[PDB]
């Protein structure tokens, strides 16, 4: 018959076994739950939501004086795997999800040991609240944590603490997440940096109740840029430098004003995706919507100075005066500054060939004016690029530079000088 | 009936359903997993979730529901509750939104001889890396991996019912076709526990789309409207329309190159063809669109403040032109005496003035033929190199 | 007190739930199906899901919970919550969803010969693979599949129910309790028993019960308030052959918008179909071919554009090209020396300028022929699509009995 | 542990916890009702509902689970799984999905002196009246409603909970700055507690918890506002063009369809109630209705514009209007102003008539052409008066919205 | 208590929840059915479904469960979950989305002579037949269909409480308003079962909209893009811009129309009165743009190749004009030297002759604008007079 039977039967029925009631021989001891958690996928991390979704395997041991039994007696069983709804188990909640989903869902069995050390690692899909910084996005580096705490009892009735681990007989706690190098999935968007894990006392409060410690495993992660660089950065540069070159055209071409507001009008475009993929937050504005509204009021203003070329270039002496100073402002000086390119029927025949002669006098010198308006809104025009361009890309080179050059700090805890990683154990 | 009644009523009258079913502790338990497709819901490649209506067949020996058929009535199987008996617990390692293990406890057949046959169904939502370089003619391969759990491989042993899954009854997708399938058995060991191994078998979907419905609502407009690239070149500058048509093609393709991105996972890993392709088309569009201005921008360049220089001159009117050969290019009567001469030396300034402007004009024409052949050489080597 | 009391507690008194009510060990239940629809509730065209609110009634008989009504003060009914009872696992096989089982566990009716009738309600998700080459004017031929998840054909007999000696092989409808959808009307609703013959009687798979719905849209909602619009958009292209062709003209406008215009109602139909990629929906076939030919229009005013701005300077008229476009194919649609000089050199050039102006003139002229050609030609193309999608549409009835090869009618 | 199962087992022999605790027939039974605040997740305004994660902090007594330490090894407190004591119903009552019960079951601390505390956790979807007057500029005033489903006030007696001390009640939600995660989009302004009772229904009572919370408005500002501002800005430009450029219907009727979609988009983020029109959709409204003047405006200029003698006679009241009075007060004055020789003689006198014709005729075109000029400077300055006055206002107005200094509550 | 405690255990120690709580199986329980609105949380047109925040207040008889106070220390009344007793299975009929029946088993009130009181909470999400013929100045009946789904009228028998439903805690929606509401109980008499009746009671609100959201947010624009629709005939054909102004109208309307159908169901019961105002708007929207592509084509008329018939000088340039009252309209080398002095003055007057013939089409171009633009308003005017 298996032996196995006759232990279990002996260990939870004949010795009446309450797994309601903690595993200590007295009241006034306490249990040490080692804690520790395996990262196999990084599933998502919705930035709209502010939600990160995570797969991971949490690790539990603790010892259970009951659960104790000898080798010998029995068959040689050395280890023993029962269902969770038998024996007592610790429930670590996650403190910091979003959903209703406080612990882990598959209750897989517990194994223990003839010493009575008991083992359980359930997997579990967690969506917990991570807070997003979109300060630079979308070269930004999110620090996400998993705060569990210990509800059901306080910290004079169970101690939680992270798992140790041993190399050369000296243990070493382990304060990281553990990732198995084949067993873990790397994420396309997000690449871990950083992942410590530690083990918070807040002395303000008291061990009388359950707000006392906690473990909070962090997760500094960074996003590759690669595919918002190609997909929404580079299109709306093209189509912001076009705005620029709307200068260049001539007021007769009829197309200044066009292409001036089709560009304003992709750049608003561009300005509601960005939004749209965004969480509504007032922390700050993020890197791209800041280029967006600079870009899109210097072209609001390529806008409104093309129109006031436009204005200029059709004036006639009919309706205005071109005064000295304007024509010495703008013939004169402007343009070398701006280095730009340089007997009866005999009377009345007489007297009807000299009316003739000064109609065509008057409509030159007519001409000769709209000329000199022309040239006018030329140098208007020129004076424009020569301001605006030069600042259109010195901002886009500044902003996307200025992005660019922004890492993770390369330790976490600023005040902390250990790197918590796995290949140098403290 | 009162024999099987009788019978359930025998077999789990000391039955303990958490112990294993084998007769010594050191043996281990055969099973023999084999997994049953029976549609794929839905393949989400935003979000890369897999999400397929399965049947996982399970088989294994119980010696404990042994009986001999002769007391009851000649009974050679039976049915029993899943929740009444010991079952292994297979986990569905790459579990991305849905439930790790079996949730729908059906009933499972149960053998006179011990042997049980159990079924049960599953909504697998598991993780699949989507590669998207060829996008929308991609093809998808990702698996579901299955093992015990808490069990190693010397107390729980699974071996896989055939070499591969069972799509005999399998929901024919619309939307992908199952180019292969195949299960692998695995031997792994775990940084948890490096003592033992652990068992598991994966089983692996090759997926080809279907491209129709891209193709029609996504890439046909695309070529539509990037055929239209070439047409600005073709225009004359006094039309007023080459900004408008220019313009409009450069924001439909961009439009079109957002609609493609919302399509596909935000992942660094690869970059789409599709997508490369138009970017490509956008940057060329946006190179017409510059030399364009600067066409337009010198067709009416007035004689007065701009002479043309020489360098300009010999190239684009005395070199170029010849070289291309498909186009079909090339008192008071004092006063009186003295305003008639004024008017003849006005008209002389005049056709002076209307001979530079039509040079000028001529120069315009010239630039954008070039273009327009420099359009006309890489459409063909793209067409006879794609081809 | 209630006599009901111990009749139930004698009859569920030793009784296991989990054991077929088999009396010998050939014996087969005969479990019976009839299904009655009260709602259809809607049909996701891209989730590929029917969604119907019916009541399925099923029937079997349990020789267990059979009493002597004279023992019992006459009671010849009574009901059990249906928890407490052996219940034949049917469920819904093509759900989208996990749900397999019924809505709501209702009480199940009993009567003294052992009779078991069960009338739960459900609202069931099934799949419906649709067919979208007629949309708006398609019909849907969507099923609900019922079998047993757990018991095979040699212990469960599947059959339809049958009332006063005749199959009820149909959708049960009640005038009473059943609401219109107003999209979508029921046709035909035959049910069937049917076979998977690649499996033996074992397999549980082997019998089914499938409720088959033929549903037809009614299209005015999608003819008002897309077809119409976007044949009428796509219309205006041939107006750009009437219009100038030159500055303000805006022929590439208007042609420009109208594509632009077809590419955006392209993609709103394509938000209303599945993703499903084994046919084109007929709308989009139309779309597509009007997009080509808005395109086609977009190059040939470009090309008229061309031909009439021309001018001497640039392009030279010669005289293939004059007595071609010009001719058959209209046809078919001291001091004194000083002042002289002066006169001589204005007249020169006045008569010089107006020579160009003609020839300025038969440039034009040449355009505007090639307008009304190019105008008949693209009227012939756009008037074929649109009548041949129309009739097209308006000739896809419903087929006239619900099996092709059968000549039932499968109706009440 | 032997003595703790020992007085498991001694006080739930004949405990039954489907009975209130009442040691005589009429006492009615305390509970002490508090909040704690974790984290305020959400509040969609679409659907009028506000999501927390918050600790509902409950004590009552319970005369039956007494015991003496003394008698067992000195065990002051025991933590029982909240399934097999009595607990009070308390549910929150105005949620908008049917979740009334708590999410997570941790276990409760019963005291040697019958003191039970019992500190569950949920995530709960409470239903918030939104007042969309001043959005984005606006504050909202979100409640939570707690009382017993099942006990009334006949049996359960509802008051505030103690603070850390057990000294003085807290009247607010409690906030523990180590577990509150700032929402970001929020900000707590005040967040008292308090007991409510309905004058016709003597057996009602329950605490309330209220949130007064004011919006971050950056991101809407940011996203609607500013471009907004600059389409206006394009809309008043229309009338500075000159009628020959041909491009004022473009920008105008670009300006009207940016402002369109603006506004169909910011549709999706305000509630579909209709007692009030927020802010922003009040502002997006007048500056479309102006750009639509914009545009029939721009007609009427292009059409006067483009008026010859050939076609149009211009009236006595428009010259007198637009020629004389206006511009001195818009500053835009225009500038004060033998046989072959007789055939010969003859066609030099019909060309000067003709010149002269055609110069009367022009003099004609250009006086049409000053009428449309002046109107539409005229149109420029009242329109940026106008839109400038406007948009002024309506966001000074916006910005003296601020929460009560008082919650009232 | 300990008195409470004993009288729970007595009442319960041989008590079947399985059975109906009558003293003989012929009589039926009389069960008081009555609806109390709390909330009405939303109405989804699109998919025609209406979901209610209900308590669905139910009281009864049970003999089996009545004591004498004066036994246990004078205990009239004790709160017992409703898991423990009998509970009619009223199912809600017409259930679209939800549950049929109650989920949520609340504990429920007893007296000491066996009248019970339960009142658990529910979702209702029902079906509602929308009718969007007035949208969005719509108003909606649709109902809650309640009954005991297991048991004829003669064993289990339900009445309303009263012939309305209690709101007199009810939430006020800020979308709808409750115009009126009532409750029925029907006697059926299915075929199935043709010898016993079948009791039903249906729940009816009629609901109307407050259209102050729905006018401001989409009738405005709609309406404003309606007025700009005739705008074009005053746009002279010399801006180049009338096809610029006509199809931005044209795609705006679109664009509205599109807006329109996302708000409504796609049923084809009936047509939306604002839906069918769009659509007349687009008709006579693309009329404009057929008419004003004929203006243009008119007015840049080559006087060469075309010469004016007489019918239409005469009616559009000597009849109609006269019409409009409102409008401004208008109704050897010196041998050499001299003959082109002479070719000076015949090229003007040739001149001369094209240009009066061009500006004579230019004229009957803007007449026919004129004519269009007065026929607009005409249609303005007569719409305006008749719908409002
Ligand atoms: C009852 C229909 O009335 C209208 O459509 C109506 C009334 N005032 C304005 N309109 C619209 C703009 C209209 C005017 C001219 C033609 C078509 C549509
Ligand atoms: C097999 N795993 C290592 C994943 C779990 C052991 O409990």
């Amino acid at each position: 018959v298996n032996e196995e039977e006759r232990l279990i039967n002996d260990l939870l029925i004949v010795n009446k076994y309450n797994k309601h009631v903690r595993p200590v021989k007295h009241n006034n001891e306490v249990v040490n739950i080692a804690l520790s958690l395996t990262l196999s996928n990084l599933i998502s991390l919705k930035e709209t939501d502010e939600t990160l979704t995570s797969n991971v395997w949490m690790d539990h041991a603790w010892y259970d004086h009951r659960l104790t039994w000898n080798a010998s007696e029995y068959s040689d069983i050395s280890i023993l795997r029962l269902p969770p709804e038998l024996v007592w188990i610790p429930d670590i909640v996650l403190q910091n999800n979003n959903d209703g989903q406080y612990h882990v869902a598959y209750f897989c069995n517990v194994l223990v040991r003839p010493n009575g050390y008991v083992t359980w690692l359930p997997p579990a899909i967690f969506r917990s609240s991570c807070p997003i910084n979109v300060l630079y996005f979308p070269f930004d580096w999110q620090n996400c944590s998993l705060k569990f705490t210990a509800l059901n009892y306080d910290a004079n009735e169970i101690t939680m603490d992270l798992m140790t681990d041993t190399i050369d007989g000296k243990d070493y706690p382990i304060e990281w997440i553990i990732i198995d190098p084949e067993a873990f999935t790397e994420n396309g968007e997000w690449e871990i940096i950083h992942k410590p894990a530690k083990k918070n006392i807040y002395p303000d409060k008291f061990p009388n109740g359950t707000n006392y410690q906690d473990v909070t495993f962090y997760l500094i992660i960074r996003r590759k840029p690669l595919f918002y660089v190609i997909n929404f950065i580079t299109p709306c540069v093209l189509i912001s430098f076009l705005a620029s070159l709307a200068f260049y055209l001539p007021a007769e071409s009829g197309e200044k004003m066009s292409t001036a507001i089709s560009v304003l009008l992709a750049q608003a475009v561009f300005l509601l995706l960005t939004s749209q993929r965004l969480p509504e937050t007032a922390l700050a504005v993020p890197l791209i919507g800041k280029y967006l509204m600079f870009i899109m009021s210097l072209v609001t203003g390529v806008i409104v100075n093309c129109g006031i070329v436009l204005n200029f270039h059709f004036r006639t002496p009919s309706t205005h005066v071109l005064s000295t100073r304007v024509k010495q402002i703008f013939l004169e000086k402007l343009p070398r500054i701006l280095h730009m390119s340089r007997h009866d029927e005999i009377k009345s025949g007489i007297d009807s060939t000299n009316y003739i002669v000064k109609q065509i006098k008057e409509k030159n010198a007519y001409d000769e004016e709209v000329g000199n308006w022309n040239l006018v809104g030329q140098t208007i025009d020129r004076l424009s690029m020569f301001i605006i361009t030069p600042v259109m890309v010195l901002g886009t080179i500044f902003i996307f530079v200025m992005g660019n050059f922004n890492h993770p700090p390369a330790k976490p805890f600023e005040g902390d000088p250990f790197d918590y990683s796995s290949d140098h154990p403290r | 009936s009162e024999h099987e009644t009788r019978l359930v009523a025998n077999l789990l009258e000391n039955y303990n359903k958490v112990i294993r079913p084998v007769e010594h502790h050191t043996h281990f338990v055969d099973i023999t997993v084999g997994l049953q497709l029976i549609q794929l819901i839905s393949v989400d490649e935003v979000n890369q979730i897999v999400e397929t209506n399965v049947r996982l067949r399970q088989q294994w020996i119980d010696v404990r529901l042994r009986w001999n058929p002769a007391d009851y009535g000649g009974i050679k199987k039976i049915r029993l509750p899943s929740d009444d008996v010991w079952l292994p617990d297979l986990v569905l390692y790459n579990n991305a939104d849905g439930d790790f293990a079996i949730v729908h406890m059906t009933k499972l057949l149960l053998d006179y001889t011990g042997k049980i046959m159990w079924t049960p169904p599953a909504i697998f939502k598991s993780y699949c890396e989507i590669i998207v370089t060829h996008f929308p003619f991609d093809q998808q391969n990702c698996t579901m991996k299955l093992g015990i759990w808490t069990y190693d491989g010397t107390k729980v042993s699974i071996s896989p019912e055939s070499d591969r899954p069972d799509l005999s009854t399998f929901m024919e997708s619309g939307e992908w076709v199952m180019k292969d399938y195949r299960g692998w058995k695995h031997w792994v060991y775990y940084t948890c526990c490096p003592d033992t191994p652990y068992l598991d078998i994966t089983y692996h979907f090759i997926m080809q789309r279907i491209p129709l419905y891209f193709v029609v609502n996504v890439i046909i407009p695309c070529l539509l409207f990037s055929f239209l690239t070439g047409l600005v070149f073709y225009l004359p500058t006094d039309s007023g329309e080459k900004m408008t048509l220019s313009i409009s093609v450069l924001l439909s393709l961009t439009v079109f190159l957002l609609v493609i991105v919302e399509l596909i996972p935000s992942t660094s890993s690869a970059v789409p063809l599709i997508g490369k392709y138009m970017l490509f088309t956008m940057i060329f569009v946006i190179s017409s669109i510059i030399i364009t201005v600067v066409v337009i921008n010198t067709h009416h360049r007035s004689p007065s403040t701009h002479t043309m220089p020489q360098w300009v001159r010999k190239i684009f009117i005395d070199t170029i032109p010849n070289v291309m050969f498909f186009s079909t290019m090339k008192p008071d009567v004092k006063s009186a005496i003295e305003g008639v001469k004024y008017i003849a030396e006005h008209m002389k300034s005049d056709e002076e003035s209307s001979n530079a402007a039509e040079e000028w004009k001529y120069v315009a024409m010239v630039i954008d033929h070039i273009l327009l052949c420099v359009f006309m050489l890489i459409c063909i080597i793209g067409t006879v190199s794609v081809f | 007190e209630n006599e009901e009391g111990r009749l139930i507690e004698k009859l569920l008194g030793d009784y296991d739930k989990r054991i077929i009510p088999a009396k010998t060990l050939d014996h087969i239940i005969d479990v019976t199906l009839k299904l009655t629809l009260t709602n259809l509730i809607s049909l996701n065209e891209k989730e590929e899901a029917l969604t119907t609110n019916v009541w399925i009634e099923i029937q079997w008989n349990d020789y267990r919970l059979s009493w002597n009504t004279s023992e019992y003060e006459g009671i010849d009914l009574v009901r059990i919550p249906s928890e407490l009872l052996w219940l034949p696992d049917v469920v819904l096989e093509n759900n989208v969803d996990g749900q397999f089982e019924v809505a709501y566990y209702a009480n199940v009716l009993v009567y003294n010969d052992g009779s078991m009738y069960w009338l739960p309600p459900a609202i069931y998700r099934s799949t419906c693979p649709i067919a979208v080459t007629y949309f708006p004017f398609d019909w849907q031929n969507c099923s609900l599949v019922f079998r047993s998840q757990t018991y095979n054909a040699h212990e469960v007999n599947l059959q339809l129910s049958a009332e006063e000696g005749e199959a009820v092989e149909w959708i049960h409808i009640d005038p009473e309790d059943f609401t219109e959808n107003g999209e979508w009307t029921i046709r035909h609703r035959p049910a069937k028993k049917n076979y998977n013959w690649q499996l033996t009687k074992d397999d549980t798979d082997f019998q089914e019960i499938i409720f088959f719905l033929i549903i037809q849209r009614k299209p005015l909602f999608y003819i008002i308030n897309i077809i119409a619009p976007c044949v009428l958009i796509s219309s205006l292209v041939v107006l750009v052959y009437f219009l100038p062709a030159q500055a303000g003209g805006q022929k590439c406008t208007l042609s420009i918008s109208v594509l632009l215009a077809q590419t955006i109602f392209l993609f709103l139909i394509a938000q209303k179909v599945p993703e499903t990629s084994l046919n084109v929906p007929l709308i989009g076939k139309y779309l597509i071919f009007v997009m080509f030919v808005s395109m086609l229009i977009v190059m040939n005013c470009v090309i008229v554009l061309n031909v009439s701005l021309r001018t001497p300077n640039t392009h030279s008229l010669s005289e293939k090209i004059k007595h071609l476009f010009l001719g058959f194919l209209p046809k078919y649609l001291p001091e004194i020396k000083s002042c002289v000089e002066a006169c001589n050199f204005i007249a020169k050039s006045t008569k010089e300028q107006n020579d160009s102006g003609s020839e300025n003139e038969n440039w034009v002229l040449i355009g505007k022929v090639i307008d009304k050609a190019c105008f008949w030609i693209a009227l012939l193309l756009f008037s074929i699509g649109t009548l041949a999608i129309f009739l097209t549409g308006h000739f896809n009835q419903v087929p006239e009995f619900p099996f092709p090869g059968d000549p039932r009618k499968y109706v009440p | 542990s032997v003595m703790e199962d020992t007085l498991l087992s001694v006080l739930f022999e004949t405990y039954n916890p489907k009975v209130r605790p009442a040691q005589t027939v009429g006492d009615k039974v305390t509970v002490r009702v508090g909040l704690t605040l974790t984290n305020l997740l959400i509040l969609n305004e679409k659907i009028e509902e506000m999501t927390t994660n918050v600790f509902l902090n409950l004590a009552w007594t319970d005369y039956r689970l007494q015991w003496d330490p003394a008698a067992y090894e000195g065990i002051k407190d025991l933590r029982i799984p909240s399934s097999d004591v009595w607990q009070p119903d308390i549910v929150l009552m105005n949620n908008n999905d049917g979740s009334f019960e708590i999410t997570l079951h941790v276990n409760v601390l019963v005291q040697h002196t019958g003191a039970v505390s019992w500190q569950p956790s949920a995530i709960y979807r409470s239903s918030c009246t939104i007042k969309v007057m001043y959005f984005p500029f606006d504050w909202q005033n979100c409640t939570m409603v707690f009382k017993s489903y099942t006990y009334d006030t006949s049996e359960v007696t509802l008051q505030h909970a103690l603070d850390a001390k057990g000294e003085r009640e807290v009247k607010e939600i409690v906030i523990n700055k180590d577990a509150f995660t700032e929402n970001g989009q929020w900000s707590i302004e005040h967040k008292p507690s308090r007991k409510n009772w309905r004058s016709d229904d003597p057996s009602y009572e329950d605490v309330t918890f209220y949130l007064i919370i004011q919006r971050k408005p950056l991101f809407y500002i940011v996203y609607t506002i500013i471009p907004c501002i600059l389409i206006s800005i394009l809309a008043i430009l229309v009338f500075y063009l000159p009628p020959d450029a041909g491009e004022k219907m473009s920008l105008s009727i670009s300006a009207l369809l940016a402002v369109t979609v603006f506004l169909l988009l910011l549709a999706d983020k305000v509630p579909e109630t209709s007692l009030s029109v927020p802010i922003i959709i009040r502002y997006l409204m007048f500056i479309m209705i102006l750009v639509a003047f914009s545009v029939i405006l721009s007609v009427v200029v292009l059409n006067l514009h483009h008026r010859s003698p050939n076609t149009h006679t211009m009236p006595n009241w428009i010259r007198q209007i637009f020629i004389e009075t206006l511009p001195p007060f818009l500053w835009i004055q225009r500038p004060v102003t033998p046989q072959d020789l007789k055939e010969a003689v003859e066609a030099i006198k019909y060309i000067a008539e003709q010149l002269e014709s055609a110069s009367e005729f022009d003099d004609l075109k250009k006086d049409w052409q000053y009428v449309a000029m002046v109107a539409d400077r005229l149109f420029l300055y009242v329109f940026f008066v106008i839109c400038s006055i406007g948009t002024f206002s309506i966001f000074l107005d916006a910005s003296h919205n601020v929460p009560p200094d008082n919650p009232f509550a």
